[PDB]
RNA sequence: AGGACGACAUUAGACGAAUCAUCUGGAAAGAUGAAUCAAAGAAGGUAAUAAUCCUGUAGUCGAAAAUGUUGUCUCUCUUGA
RNA sequence: GACCGAUAGUGAACCAGUACCGUGAGGGAAAGGUGAAAAGCACCCCGGAAGGGGAGUGAAAUAGAACCUGAAACCGUGUGCUUACAAGUAGUCAGAGCCCGUUAAUGGGUGAUGGCGUGCCUUUUGUAGAAUGAACCGGCGAGUUACGAUUUGAUGCAAGGUUAAGCAGUAAAUGUGGAGCCGUAGCGAAAGCGAGUCUGAAUAGGGCGUUUAGUAUUUGGUCGUAGACCCGAAACCAGGUGA
RNA sequence: GACAAUGGUAGGAGAGCGUUCUAAGGGCGUUGAAGCAUGAUCGUAAGGACAUGUGGAGCGCUUAGAAGUGAGAAUGCCGGU
């Protein structure tokens, strides 16, 4: 009931409090060590600083560029089409409703890594060189 | 919610005041200074209870030796002939013997001169 | 406030699928009369930014 | 889904059951979404001073070095008699969300838990022409029920509430209106046939 | 770009259900007993801890008047492709 | 209201920006409680009066306007043991003699004589240190929260997980909301190619990959932006008040 | 039931007592609560009761939650001596 609640076996955990004791060992000093710059109140140095030695990203020389345009397209084996059953045409108003294909950037690229073990009737942005062979070997179609 | 200081501050405070009672003056009054009496006089019983063990051996062995020595002997060569003649088994608090009864003590003595 | 990724690193460094960083060699700027050719065909292969150097910029590269 | 009752009686005794009574109740989750309900209902309206918000205090107290006594500051500091609180409360909120896996698994470890202590009671649709709770009281006494009842219909009928507000312990929620702190304060349920079709066609 | 006739809201206010007797006490609201009201068991006070003693709450109810918000009634004004 | 309860919460529960400090701008505290009802002590007695002690009111004045409870420091009066031939960080362990009698257990107070024994923190290669700090007693007085990041523990599903603002709803924690995000496929500066790809005349040889577990909320650790554990400068700038 | 381990400052890991507040179940209280005072008691430690005195109305226990969560020192700050 309500007046007898447990939490999940070893979901919980306690929290330490420093500088309260000086058996908790968190104490009289709270876990820094002794005189310095990071055991004073807010220091520590900036991450990625050596000290004042050139850091690594000073020492490294850039590399590359954008490319603006770029386009994306997803990615769809021929592992992934046995979900598809019997006979089915392959089309983007099907390929994305399922769940194969979420969220799409453009056009589908029909990948080959497995294999489809049923003809289909397949309609996509571009193949590849190997994929465009194993739906012929079952017997299939094409669509750009 | 804030938490007041309440009556721990009272009673802390007491069960070092009311272990110091019987130490002179202001050590049995104040905190700071009956406190810190009480840290040392918790660390003098530690090497005393080990003390304790060693320093009535060094009083045992000097009533034997002011035992044997009327019998016309040394203290060494009283515990070496009663590890030696017999199997007597090494005891110097039982020189409880040679206070009570001097006639209990004196056939020990002939017994460690018969085999050395 | 969220974190901010360091720019000038994001320039100098990609992201590969194990987590490692790649980085491309220096002295790839001049004086090239002072290094053999030996010398001058192996600063250009590219290599993995270091175990050393990793523990030191884990929070500089979080959106990578 | 024992039988029915009318006030002693019995009719057409449903038994249909799904997933939403029968699932083996597990308490990590009926855990945790207590937790997510007990903390949302505190407003946490609660602030403190800090050494900005105390009245004064810019002044340096003239104590530098030359007198003979500490050096301090401003007469607002956390050492001193009058303001400045160091790490204070803040006004925040407490509320944290969970997945919808996460929180329709609550009600069928609430609902569960009834059915296996026989703490559920299935009636047909009482109908109060107007309010009295000592015509109210009658039934629960003949019905048999615990001090503290948790009263299911399916919509809110503007004369079923308003009797039993004043029995202590009996509270009336609508079929959609269930929680997670409610089915777990009650001792024993009652649900009218008319909505035990209901809170099932939402989970099972 | 220049008015009336009553609807509703605000600044006073009214009604508003039901507990009696003993024990300890300086005192009953307390424990032990019997009763009751409940669209009302929120809260405060009363010689201690009151659903039933008081002020009240759920609910109804109320404007001589002065502002305020809108409905339709005027009243001003107007050519449409 | 999982906010405070008279050193708290407003500077201010008391007739507070008021006593008081400054030529001036400006700075600025201290204060609360009789009892249910004033029934607030008639009258006698010592006193110049204060202040007392009886009698009286009251449940209680051992609640009398120094007015609820009344801690410690510090000043007193009484009494069981003890001390005027001794060199003491004041205790400890061994122990005669004396006066007592508890939460009943191989008890309590006191201490002639013997052994050992140079206080506590902080900073140090190292403090009895003649290095630093505290007169004493009482209160107050320092790793916190937010929005992100990453790892660990739990739990729900699992080639899939999950919603954000919003709208309905008791400042309800629960229904709708799939815009969005991370995964399922890497490689290159980029065109691009894709279980492979880039460098290269050349898979010839090497770089990074491939034969698999992720994701959403939360317990703890730590890191980042915020005053970020708290206390303390010399000084810089902006309006203003003063011969 | 054998054989093993157990000095420790910086620092890492684990396991617990206590304080104010809230939710739920149960309970003591004017035949006297909290608080304070004395005591020769209980647990491996922080800490828990109980027995007379003063006190005059509110407080503990079991499981879980949340912190303004613990004082011997800062030439610390106000009050007393
Ligand atoms: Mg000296
Ligand atoms: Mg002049």
């Amino acid at each position: 009931k309500l007046h007898e609640l447990k939490p999940a076996e070893g979901s919980r955990k306690e929290r330490n409090r420093v500088g309260r004791g000086v058996a908790t060992g968190n104490g009289k000093t709270s876990g820094r060590g002794h005189k310095g710059q990071k055991a004073r109140s807010g220091g520590g140095v900036r991450p990625g600083f050596e000290g004042g030695q050139l850091p690594l990203f000073r020492r490294l020389p850039k590399r590359g560029f954008t490319n603006i345009n770029r386009k994306e397209y997803a990615i769809v084996n021929l592992d992934q089409l046995n979900k598809f059953e019997d006979g089915t045409e392959v089309t983007p108003a099907l390929l994305v409703e399922s769940g194969v294909v979420k969220n799409e950037k453009s056009g589908i690229k029909i990948l080959g890594n497995g294999s489809l073990d049923k003809k289909l009737t397949v309609k996509a942005h571009k193949f590849s060189a190997s994929a465009a062979e194993a739906i012929d070997a079952k017997g299939g179609a094409h669509e750009v | 919610p804030r938490v007041k200081g309440g009556t721990v501050t009272r009673a802390r405070r007491k069960k070092t005041i009311k272990l110091a009672k019987g130490y002179f003056g202001s050590k049995h009054t104040l905190y700071k200074v009956a406190k810190q009496q009480v840290m040392k006089s918790g660390q003098y019983a530690f090497r005393d209870r080990r003390q304790r063990k060693r320093d009535f051996r060094k009083l045992w062995i000097t009533r034997i030796n002011a035992a044997a020595r009327q019998h016309e002997m040394s203290y060494s060569r009283l515990m070496n002939g009663l590890k030696k003649a017999g199997i007597d088994i090494n005891r110097k608090m039982l020189s409880e013997i040679a206070i009570s009864d001097e006639k209990a003590f004196a056939q020990l003595v002939t017994k460690a001169k018969d085999a050395l | 406030p969220k974190m901010k990724t360091h720019r000038g690193a994001a320039k100098r460094v990609k992201r590969t699928a194990s987590g490692q960083l790649k980085r491309s060699r220096a002295f790839t700027s001049h004086l090239f009369a002072n290094k053999s050719t030996k010398q001058k065909r192996q600063l250009r292969k590219a290599r993995l930014v270091s175990k050393s150097d990793m523990k030191r910029v884990k929070q500089l590269l979080a959106y990578k | 889904y024992d039988v029915l009752k009318l006030d002693g009686t019995k009719s057409g005794s449903i038994e249909l059951s799904d997933a939403v009574f029968g699932i083996e109740p597990n308490n990590s989750v009926l855990f945790e979404a207590i937790n997510l309900q007990r903390a949302s209902l505190r407003q946490g309206t609660h602030a403190v001073k800090n050494r900005s918000a105390v009245s004064g205090g810019g002044r340096k107290p003239w104590k530098q070095k030359g007198t003979g006594r500490a050096r301090q500051g401003t007469i607002r500091a956390p050492q001193w008699r009058g303001g400045g609180i160091v790490f204070g409360p803040t006004p925040r909120s407490y509320a944290y969300k969970m997945p919808k896996k996460m929180r329709r698994l609550a009600l069928r470890s609430a609902l569960s838990f009834k059915a296996q202590e026989n703490g559920l009671t299935v009636v047909d649709a009482f109908n109060f022409e107007a309010p009295k709770t000592k015509e109210f009281k009658n039934v629960l006494s003949t019905l048999e029920q615990p001090k503290k009842v948790l009263v299911v219909t399916e919509n809110e009928d503007v004369n079923v509430e308003l009797s039993a507000r004043n029995i202590p312990g009996v509270q009336v929620t609508t079929a959609q209106g269930l929680n997670v702190l409610d089915i777990t304060n009650a001792d024993s349920l009652v649900i009218t046939e008319a909505a035990a079709k209901k809170v099932e066609e939402v989970l099972g």
